[PDB]
């Protein structure tokens, strides 16, 4: 009745398997390692069914747990199993953890083989398990007092800058994300604040990186004292699951040695409803350029000698969409030698979502003293995304 | 060629060597790196041999820890261990009988055709053993067996044998036969299922207050499947299945629920029973809510199935599905359609005072659907939509850019369910034009402005703001312009003709969309050819529209509600159609 | 020229690491895993070449171990290829049948040869004879 | 001899956890910082024992904080082993106190000083792994000194010669050009290949920058090369690798020759075109070994050959001979071939000389994109294909890739449509051929499609056409299929709306017939395609007064005038009472001749 059961880490690779059903391939295991674990703008659910496979996953800490089937399978059955071999897990080895499940693998098939018959969840009561199991597990001042305002308010920006590095053929060579989140409050008396956000942020070559403010407490949730005035509550950098806004496509062809075509295509990656402002193109051209002529149908394109690049002005685009501009270069032949090197096309633009896939759940704000709560408070909240470097290698 | 592949002095022949030790303190060692090198993706075949020659021994876990080897293999290689099958086949004779059932169930694990000559024999001999686990083991594997394609012309006897366990003292087991032939009968032939209904139903009824967690969640989907005869037996059977409030979160009640609502038929009010059931079934729903969130969304789930079908049941206990703020998304959304579901004339003016707090926080997913909920309810209560309205201003009001937008796109809808009665809005309206970043927005603002043209006088200066970026802007947001200024032409004549002239030229020349310049000469053949039947044909009453999106087919509800429990319950989906 | 040269296993585990351009501790881990991911996933149908980040990877298989170099976009690629044949016939012939242990418990005499062919992210020597001759030479101190 | 760390390793392989391992790392540690802070004398060996371990274990992943002072002491030892362990040890863990650094630059001096070539090579070799900026200040003027002194060791010049590389590379304003460039130069006709290898290597470098110094190398490159090329297999054997003549200083030397202008002296090119000459000659031969790697040596040197006659574009033969050969490399087992020839191809495809000779394998570049099952290669033989598309065979080219969009993959079916709507729009010379292309690019991969393409294959269509029942028949005939999409029902609504009266005479194209498959096309999409399709209608009310009654029916149905959305229930409602209201030749005025696109 359950096809298998699966359990992953963090980084997306499978920390163990166990199927009981032949007609779930591997091809099952990858479409969860993508569609769910790396998932982009897919909405959340428990239950998700894709290519007529039906996949219930639990996450405990950074542990990914599925189970998977193919069938009318009741769905209550399967969470509560889950929920009961993981209170199981839990009570033979304590916290769930990858080392842990390192550690216990046999301990972990022996479990699996025992309490799951084909799929039918037999009596598996903890205490029973002791006689079918013969092994043991292994366990292992700065906000003053005195503060008063007119009216509650507060706005939270999460600030995000992207940068791309891509191949011509459209293969991502890099790609990671800068963020940090600027709360500005003012707010009456000493409160507290509850954040709650999700899973998208984990706590040269870019790496990943989570650095909090002095006032921020861990205990899921970050409670807080939010300092008067502007300050910034966290910072960090990810690379992994990045919404690219932009696409570019470039076509040079090289006529002989006298003369150049250059046709630059551009896509927007994201929702019809959102809008980008501001976008910015730098198509580099040959030192030994004599003109160019270029044509485009949104925009404006213009030559900089001095620069020596073409810049391509958008004032705005929406999402699922396209643009052309199309150039033909005439080239003096002063030295038939010393071939142009290519540099990469450059994009700056402006989007109102984090390209990181960040997004606040909630914020709460308790007050002992006074009487307001998150009620009575006033609350904004901004995202900006932005381009840092942008290049499609041409 | 075979440059490091060799195996003089490599971990590959002392991992060979040592699994050739009579020792099982270094065999138990060994044999556990050899299961995390399988484990990692190493290829052990060439240990494989040494493995087997590891069975022969007397001790319990050595042969534990290679079993699982077995079964690892079983997927992986199954050619392999299907020649291992002379070792299984001599081990059913053996006291400890937990051995017996982990070599069956192994046993059963292989897919291979020649292998029922070892497999057929032993089964129809270990469903008459002193212990029941033996039987347990074999009625698992008897569903395993019957996955293969064969002619399987024993399945009568197969059949007959489940049938007779179940009529067996010792309860586990039983609540493992109803599931395989649950099981079984999902395949069902033309003659299946015998109706055995008196002994089998007092037996099932008997054993149900003594199964495991499971046994009772396997024994009420069999019985859900069973249609009863008699008015006083499916009293009896209500009156016997309703105790079911056990300590299983979901499962066990969810499936009590749907035996209770496919059981449902009975006199009105002849007798004073629905009614008790009907209050009866309500604590346990809503104490179904308390679980874990993936628990909650199914219940969730079923619970919308269930107002559908029975609004009555749930009729007062609104409080209950209000929104929490640590909970999750998934969680939230459903919560808010069951109380869009609820929302009656009497407790609107609480509901309401909910979602105009949940349009106040900072999650902007669930602000969006929550104006959007302020704006269903003022469409299915008409005695509301006064209030609804002050709400939407309100929020208007709080100058939120998200809130805003979705408040204006709302505010149309119920401006064209209830038209000629807000007219003294629409001012209040204007001043919040400039922060309209959406093309849905756009679009309602323009045709707010189309509409109730004589009532604004500043309706001119408001569209000639619009058309001098006519391009760069959504099609939608170009067509409702065109309808718009062709409208409020024909309602403003002698005064507008520069308008109709440059948003018509805008439309037949500068665009190139092929629609747009159709409707464009559309347009142009009608106010040039008669003014008289073109007022008729733009501006002739729009019929009215009922609040037709919050219904679900009916032959499709009653299939969902004959399947509570299942996954069809959860995508609202007929079964056919994932497969 | 190159940029560093690798020796890992299926599992993962480093057992060569040589770096010719300035990186941290942590920089160089991302990078040890995103080769051994990149290297993994390729089937043997596959071509040696593989583009990472802004340079690429010629890189071959022997059993179970994966020989890699990182070179600039620019650079020749069978030259390298046969570099890293070159470099593993020397190991072999100065091991005596080399194996994965071989390359664990003599890290520094690795290191020795990895210098003696590899220096500043070029090629130093070419011919076995003379490398295994001064190899000898020095193992005779 | 160090036998406690060979158990070490095997003592640290048996740990079962991760606990023990740090357990086990942590009391070594304390162990050898106890052993070195203690008041007792040990013996060097003891010390290069104990730096080996933590090189050790600082190779294991964990971190090492200390014993600096014992490794830069081992350095002053007169045992080769334990100074091999020492700069070892300084190479791979790097200290910032200034004084330890001090230390180490005086102590690599005092080795240089040496007359031992193996204690020079060590601390050259220490130079260029570390190439700290100090080092480079120290030994900046030392080095070209110990490179042109005529009584050093051979081994000795060539690490100096890639010490000077390094220190150039990584502190090029530290180097001034001097007058040892001479001696540089002449290092190319040194016996000892090596040294020609690493002179070779650091002229190219410095060439990059400088041309006039080394410009005078050409001659002594040339005459190397042909030596190399002309040598029997009985000569150079010290420096053959599987009976290729020297494969990476020929590479070299190429690449060398590839940074400068073609030779001024004509004896120089001559003896040039006849090196390329005699290597591709060569390369024509049928193998003399069936090991792979003589054919990848021999490929190396080939290759470098044809990028060098690429680069200077002067012989048309050599392109040609270039051409023929990378023609014939795609028909070859080896998924490297294939994939190098293409890349040189598509480098040809933008020469003067050779754009026949690139034409003429367009076949082989179509079946090798055919029968491909590497992404790569496929993606580089499509660029090929649109790199050499022209006038004559650009029909050719666009039909081979329409073909290819049938079974093609997902990924590449982007930039596949993308570049045939290019090609298309580019080489439109028959306005039949390119409606048929862009009509067939649609019912192919309309989910690819932009806005713009079927914008203007209508604006065509509408503006001089001739081709109206042309291009209402390959419509009428592709909707027919269960698998039509947005973007083909919406051109496919606007063609038949507006040009049904020139395919209504045919049977299978009456309007009843028409008007069904519109309708069953209706109800399955979004709704601008609905809007498009009632505009159609109405379209067909006028065009067809035998249908009007079927198709009135069709609008006043609860699902147009009751429609959520507010364009169609305008549509629906001003259709509707367009066609009830005023005549039927009114109707006709406002549905006429279409006029066409400006």
């Amino acid at each position: 009745m359950i096809g298998g059961l699966f359990i992953y880490n963090h980084k997306g690779e499978v920390l163990i398997s166990r199927v009981y059903r032949d007609d779930i391939g591997r091809n099952a295991v990858d479409a969860f390692r993508v569609n769910v674990i790396h998932a982009r703008q897919q909405v959340r659910s428990p239950v998700t069914n894709i290519a007529r496979t039906s996949f219930f996953h639990v996450k405990r800490s950074n542990i990914w747990l599925a189970a998977v089937t193919k069938q009318n399978v009741n769905a209550a059955m399967v969470f509560e199993f889950l929920y009961k071999m993981c209170d199981v897990m839990a009570a033979y080895f304590g916290k769930i953890s990858e080392e842990n499940i390192k550690n216990n693998f046999v301990l972990i098939y022996e479990l699996l083989d025992e309490i799951l018959d084909f799929g039918y969840p037999q009596n598996s009561e903890t205490g029973a398990l002791k006689t079918f199991i013969t092994q043991q597990g292994i366990k292992s001042g700065w906000r003053r007092e005195g503060i008063k305002y007119r009216r509650n308010e507060l706005f939270l920006d999460v600030l995000e800058s992207v940068n791309l590095l891509m191949s011509p053929q459209g293969q991502v060579l890099s790609a990671h994300v800068s963020g940090r989140v600027v709360m500005k409050s003012y707010l009456s008396g000493m409160p507290e604040c509850k954040f709650g956000m999700n899973d998208k942020i984990v706590i040269s070559i870019a790496i990943d990186d989570c650095t909090f403010h002095q006032c921020v407490r861990l205990s899921r949730s970050i409670s807080f004292i939010p300092p008067d005035g502007e300050f910034e509550l966290m910072r960090y950098r990810t690379t992994k699951d990045i919404i690219l806004p932009f696409r570019v496509i470039p076509l040079v062809r090289e006529v002989g040695r006298t003369k150049l075509e250059v046709k630059v295509v551009i896509k927007s990656n994201f929702k019809p409803s959102l809008l980008a402002q501001k976008i910015e193109v730098r198509i580099p051209t040959p030192l030994n350029t004599s003109g160019v002529q270029v044509i485009c149908m949104k925009g404006k394109a213009k030559y900089k000698a001095s620069e020596n690049a073409i810049v391509w002005k958008i004032k705005r685009m929406a999402g699922m969409k396209e643009s052309q501009i199309s150039a033909e270069i005439e080239l003096l032949p002063t030295n038939d030698k010393k071939k142009w090197a290519r540099p990469p096309i450059s994009m700056n633009f402006e989007v109102p979502f984090a390209p990181s896939g960040l997004k606040v759940r909630y914020l709460k704000v308790f007050e002992p003293k006074l009487n307001y709560s998150d009620h009575d408070v006033i609350k904004w909240v901004r995202y900006i995304g932005r381009s840092g470097i942008y290049e499609t290698r041409c | 060629s075979k440059y490091f592949t060799t195996n003089k002095k490599g971990e590959i022949f002392e991992l060979k060597a040592e699994l050739n030790n009579e020792k099982k303190e270094k065999r138990k060692e060994a044999v556990k790196k050899v299961i995390a090198a399988m484990t990692v993706g190493k290829d052990v075949s060439s240990l494989f041999p040494d493995v087997v020659n590891c069975m022969q021994t007397d001790n319990l876990e050595l042969k534990k820890l290679v079993y699982l080897y077995l079964m690892n293999y079983a997927k992986s290689q199954p050619d392999m261990a299907i020649m291992a099958v002379n070792s299984f086949v001599k081990d059913c004779e053996d006291p400890n009988p937990l051995i017996r059932a982990l070599a069956v169930r192994t046993m059963g694990c292989i897919r291979v055709d020649k292998i029922t000559e070892y497999l057929c024999e032993p089964l129809r001999k270990c469903l008459k053993d002193e212990d029941p686990y033996v039987r347990k083991t074999a009625a698992v594997c008897v569903a395993k067996l019957h996955d293969i394609n064969a002619q399987m012309v024993e399945d009568q006897g197969f059949l007959d044998s489940l049938r007779d366990l179940i009529a067996d003292s010792n309860p586990m087991v039983v609540a493992n036969a109803v599931a395989a032939l649950s099981e079984i009968s999902e395949s069902h032939p033309n003659s299946n299922l015998l109706d055995l209904n008196p002994q089998n139903i007092n037996k099932l009824l008997t054993a149900l207050n003594e199964c495991t967690e499971w046994g009772q969640i396997f024994i009420l989907d069999c019985l859900s499947n069973y249609n009863p005869k008699d008015d006083r037996e499916a009293q009896s059977i209500c009156e016997r299945v309703t105790p079911r409030l056990s300590h299983a979160n979901s499962a066990v009640v969810l499936s009590a629920v749907k035996v209770l609502m496919k059981f449902l038929e009975l006199l009105p009010k002849d007798s004073d029973y629905y009614n008790m059931l009907l209050k009866k079934l309500a604590p346990p729903l809503v104490t179904l809510l308390s679980g874990e969130p993936e628990v909650q969304y199914v219940a969730l789930r079923n619970i919308n199935l269930i107002v559908q079908k029975r609004p009555e049941i749930l009729k007062q206990e609104i409080k209950v599905f209000f929104v929490k703020y640590n909970d999750p998304i998934y969680v939230k959304l459903e919560k808010l359609d069951i109380m869009i579901r609820l929302a009656s004339q009497a407790n609107i003016a609480q509901v309401l005072a909910e979602l105009k707090e949940y349009a106040t926080e900072v999650d902007v997913d669930f602000v969006r659907k929550a104006v959007r909920a302020i704006g269903r309810c003022a469409i299915k209560v008409e005695q509301s939509a006064e209030r609804c309205v002050s709400t939407l201003l309100d929020l208007i009001q709080t100058k939120v850019n998200y809130v805003v937008q979705e408040a204006i796109v709302v505010i149309r809808d119920i401006f064209r369910k209830y038209p000629n009665k807000y007219e003294s809005i629409i001012a209040t309206l204007c001043e919040n034009l400039d922060s309209l970043d959406e093309p849905d927005a756009r679009a309602a603002m323009i045709w707010i402005v189309g509409e109730y043209a004589e009532r604004i006088d500043n309706a001119d200066e408001l569209l000639e703001s619009f058309l001098e970026g006519f391009h760069d802007e959504s099609t939608q947001v170009q067509l409702t312009l065109l309808t718009a200024i062709v409208k409020l032409f024909l309602k403003k004549p002698s005064e507008t003709q520069e308008l109709v002239q440059q948003v018509l030229s805008l439309a037949t020349q500068d665009s190139d969309n092929p629609d747009l310049r159709d409707r464009g000469y559309i347009y142009w053949r009608l106010l040039s050819t008669d003014p008289v039947t073109a007022k008729e044909v733009v501006l002739s009453e729009k019929p009215l529209i009922s609040e037709e999106t919050d219904l679900i087919e009916p032959t499709l509800l009653d299939e969902l509600i004959c399947h509570i429990g299942s996954l069809a319950s959860v995508y609202h989906k007929p079964p056919n159609a994932f497969v | 020229m190159i940029r560093f040269i690798l020796i890992q296993n299926r599992a993962g585990k480093t057992r060569l690491a040589k770096w010719y351009m300035q990186f941290d501790d942590d920089e160089k881990q991302k990078l040890i895993e995103e080769v051994h991911a990149v290297v993994t996933v390729r089937d043997a149908k596959h071509t040696n070449f593989v583009e990472f980040r802004n340079f690429k990877i010629i890189y071959r298989r022997y059993a179970g171990l994966y020989f890699c170099i990182c070179v600039d976009v620019n650079d020749n690629n069978l030259a390298y290829l046969e570099a890293i044949h070159n470099f593993v016939e020397v190991l072999n012939e100065y091991f005596h049948n080399v194996c994965e242990l071989d390359l664990v418990f003599n890290f520094y005499k690795v290191y020795t040869v990895v210098d003696e062919m590899f220096l500043a992210g070029e090629i130093r020597e070419t011919s076995q004879t003379k490398v295994l001759k001064q190899l000898l030479m020095l193992q005779s101190l | 001899g160090m036998r406690g760390l060979a158990v070490f390793i095997s003592d640290i392989r048996n740990c079962k956890s991760k606990e023990a391992e740090i357990k086990r790392i942590n009391k070594e540690l304390a162990n050898i910082r106890s052993k070195f802070k203690g008041d007792k004398a040990l013996d060097g060996y003891s010390k290069k024992k104990y730096v080996c371990k933590l090189l050790f274990i600082f190779l294991l992943g964990h971190d090492i904080d200390f014993g600096h002072m014992e490794a830069v002491n081992l350095l002053s030892s007169n045992r080769y082993t334990e100074k091999q362990i020492g700069y070892l040890f300084i190479s791979v863990l790097v200290n910032s106190n200034s004084e330890l650094i001090r230390l180490i630059n005086n102590a690599i001096k005092n080795d240089l000083a040496s007359r031992n070539p193996t204690f020079m090579g060590l601390a050259l070799h220490c130079i260029a792994n570390v190439g700290s900026r100090e080092m480079a200040e120290a030994f900046a003027g030392e080095i070209p000194k110990i490179l042109v002194a005529g009584d050093t060791m051979d081994s000795v010049k060539q690490s100096a010669a890639l010490c000077l590389l390094r220190l150039y590379r990584t502190s090029p304003d530290l180097v001034p050009m001097g007058d040892w460039t001479s001696r540089v130069v002449h290092l190319l006709n040194d016996q000892h290949l090596g040294v020609v290898t690493a002179a070779t290597s650091l002229i190219t470098t410095l060439a990059q920058k400088n041309p006039e110094e080394f410009k005078t190398s050409v001659s002594l490159a040339v005459s190397r090369l042909s030596r190399i090329v002309t040598s029997a297999s009985t000569d150079l054997q010290d420096y053959t690798y599987y009976f290729v003549p020297a494969p990476w200083l020929s590479v070299k030397l190429l690449r060398l020759l590839q940074c400068y202008p073609p030779p001024e002296d004509p004896a120089v090119r001559g003896r040039l075109t006849e090196c390329l000459e005699t290597i591709l000659n060569k390369a024509q031969e049928p193998p003399k070994s069936k090991k792979v790697q003589h054919s990848n040596a021999k490929n190396a040197v080939l290759f470098e050959a044809i990028s060098l006659i690429i680069h200077h574009d002067s012989e048309p033969n050599l392109l040609v001979r270039a051409c023929n050969q990378l023609g014939q490399f795609l028909q070859h087992r080896e998924t490297n071939l294939r994939y190098l020839a293409l890349e040189s191809m598509c480098t040809l495809a933008s020469s003067e000389f050779s754009h026949e000779a690139v034409k003429t394998h367009i076949e082989t570049v179509i079946n090798a994109l055919k029968t491909e099952r590497d992404v790569s290669v496929r993606q580089r033989a499509v660029d090929l294909l649109y790199a050499m598309c022209d006038r004559s065979n650009a029909q050719q080219i666009v039909a081979e890739m329409l073909s290819y969009l049938e079974t093609a993959d997902y990924s590449i079916r982007e930039e596949i449509v993308l570049k045939v709507a290019i090609l298309a729009e580019k080489y439109a010379v028959d306005y039949t051929w390119y409606v048929d292309t862009i009509l067939n690019l649609i019912r192919i991969a309309g989910d690819y499609v932009s806005e713009e393409v079927w914008y203007r294959v209508i604006q065509i269509v509408i503006n001089r056409d001739d081709v109206q029942g042309y291009a209402a028949k390959t419509v009428f005939e592709a909707l027919q299929a269960p698998a039509c999409h947005e973007n083909l029902v919406k051109v496919g609504g606007y063609i038949l709306g507006e040009f049904g009266n020139l395919i209504a005479g045919d049977p299978r194209s009456s309007p009843l017939i028409q008007f069904n498959l519109l309708h069953s096309k209706f109800h399955l999409c979004s709704v601008p395609t609905r809007a498009l399709l009632l505009s159609t209608y109405i379209k067909f009310v006028n065009l067809f007064p035998e249908v009007k009654a079927t198709i009135q029916d069709v609008l006043r149905s609860d699902s147009q005038l009751k429609n959520a959305d507010v364009e169609l229930q305008q549509r629906a409602v001003e259709y509707l009472r367009l066609s009830t209201v005023a005549s039927t030749d009114i109707l006709a005025t406002v549905l006429e001749e279409m006029p066409p696109f400006p």
